[PDB]
């Protein structure tokens, strides 16, 4: 059983750096290349490049070369994607996928969210009381979204139980 | 400039054959484009189906097959199942880079009542049941990170 | 052929 397991969702500010991990198992790591793929929300997939896991040499797509870089920790069967100087448009789900030719086995995806730099530049002038009100008003919205996921989950679970028990 | 084009959406019925196609802006798709087909299901769960035009990835059901038909790459699902409802992407190799198509949303009619599950084996139902909780936890953790991102500039303003 | 590592 071949599995690629990526690090969990990550949040960073514009201008910061993120590292996405991809741990491979079930095959000899250095015998197949590792691709990296970007999927910005609601948009299609873009190939970032590959890394040859035997030679350690990367090959980049022209639009990603520069701020996107690949490295390895071969002894651990890990491939890394490094994104530096993060920009708003980098918010996306990133995937590793093993060769090949192309994209045979896929990691689960890592959602990288780049926070709003512009918001700090108007909020910096607010009082702590108005900032705290803003901060706390996000919590009911988050709690409502989570409660909705839990309900949809229950609605997917029940027909499976019904089928097991039929 | 190089564009890979797929049908945006199509619908079949369970048990029928359906074909999805993948067109290149450079002309005919050939074996030199090493056409791939991959499937996306919630929550951003990608499976590889076909690589190198017609090579089915181990463990994919044999009802999935890849070919070239006229000047396009094609994925044929011979006997589509209700759980094949998903988004299918093709990718083509153009000398020095991969380009993905925009994806085809395949609808398979009839599963809203979940009656199809009553025909499955116990082992396959148990596997589907056990996969649900981790998928739901992943979705919740992504909500939590969406809100950590929204909180970040506020916290920075508090901490300035 | 395909130049990736397969």
């Amino acid at each position: 059983q071949i599995q690629l397991v990526q690090s969990g969702p990550e949040v960073q500010k514009p201008g910061e750096t993120v590292r996405i991990s991809c741990k491979a198992s079930g095959y000899t790591f250095t015998t197949a290349g590792m691709q990296w793929v970007q999927k910005m929300p609601g948009k299609s997939l873009k190939w970032i490049g590959w890394i040859n896991t035997r030679s350690g040499v990367p090959k980049y797509a022209e639009d990603f070369k520069g701020r996107f870089a690949f490295s390895l920790e071969t002894s651990a069967s890990i491939a890394y994607l490094h994104i530096n100087n993060l920009k708003n448009e980098d918010t996306a789900t990133y995937f590793c996928a093993r060769e090949g030719p192309g994209f045979v086995y896929w990691g689960q995806g890592t959602l990288v969210t780049v926070s709003s730099g512009s918001d700090y530049e108007f909020l910096k002038s607010w009082t702590v009381e108005d900032l705290q009100k803003r901060l706390l008003a996000l919590d009911p919205m988050m709690e409502q979204e989570i409660e909705e996921i839990r309900q949809k989950c229950q609605s997917k679970r029940q027909p499976i139980l019904d089928a097991i028990e039929a | 400039q190089t564009v890979v084009t797929q049908e945006s959406a199509l619908t079949t019925s369970p048990g029928e054959t359906v074909t999805l196609t993948c067109r290149s802006s450079t002309g005919a798709v050939t074996t030199s484009n090493y056409a791939n087909w991959v499937q996306e299901k919630p929550d951003h769960l990608f499976t590889g189906l076909i690589v190198g035009t017609n090579n089915r990835v181990p463990g994919v059901p044999p009802r999935f097959s890849g070919s070239l038909i006229e000047d396009k790459a094609a994925l044929t699902i011979t006997g589509a199942q209700t759980e094949d409802e998903a988004i299918y992407f093709c990718a083509l190799w153009y000398s020095n880079h991969w380009v993905f198509g925009g994806g085809t949303k395949l609808t398979v009619l009839g599963g809203s009542d979940y009656e199809f599950l009553k025909s499955w084996t116990v082992e396959d139902l148990q596997k589907r049941l056990l996969a649900l909780d981790p998928m739901c936890e992943q979705e919740i953790e992504e909500i939590r990170q969406k809100y950590q991102s929204k909180r970040q500039p506020i916290l920075d303003a508090i901490e300035a | 052929g395909y130049p990736g590592q397969v």
